[PDB]
């Protein structure tokens, strides 16, 4: 798939474990933000002593998290959950996983 | 504007 | 040119008007933002009563980007305190044609 830059977000969908999630492509972040209000209530998440320059000691998935995208390519991510967030953030440790590269025309 | 960076 | 998403920042280096800087390719923001420690003291910032999720600094005026293929355009960033790099938002990225592509 292709997805140019523009000013309009850039955005993927894609499910983690059983739940379909929709997120800014994010590449400024090594990590990946799921906002508390898109975050399933019965799926746990711990306190970490991770800071983001970006926020200190924010929440994290207990678990890991299949991620699955639309060809069903998988694998694992553990998003940190941020209250009071507007958007999802996909960051490297996704982005990575999907193989994304950036391309120029030139 | 909405700036989403982080370490 | 072609540049893979990894854990490693992913960077570009360019000028804005006759200044080198470095940056993060920051596809998360709307809008380019400049170390102030990198700033050219005698190039003019004014104050905004925009905020980005605050009352920012941007320059008073127009950049002219280059890149090491002689691209150009023009940018007006943001120039914030306290941040490690400069973030180079879809602003900018539009502007250079850049796509995101997988296998």
């Amino acid at each position: 798939w292709v997805q140019p830059i523009t000013a309009q977000k850039p955005s993927l969908t894609l499910w983690l474990d059983d739940k379909m999630f929709t997120g800014l492509i994010n590449t400024g972040a090594d990590v990946t933000i799921i906002k508390l209000e898109d975050w399933p209530p019965n799926w746990p998440i711990t306190d970490t002593l991770t800071n983001l320059r970006g926020s200190n000691n924010p929440k994290q998935s207990s678990k890991y998290l299949t991620w699955r995208d639309k060809e069903n390519n998988s694998g694992l991510i553990k998003p940190f959950v941020i209250p009071n967030l507007p958007v999802n953030l996909w960051g490297r440790d996704l982005l990575s996983q999907m193989k994304i590269m950036m391309a120029s025309p030139n | 504007p909405y700036v989403f960076a982080m370490t």
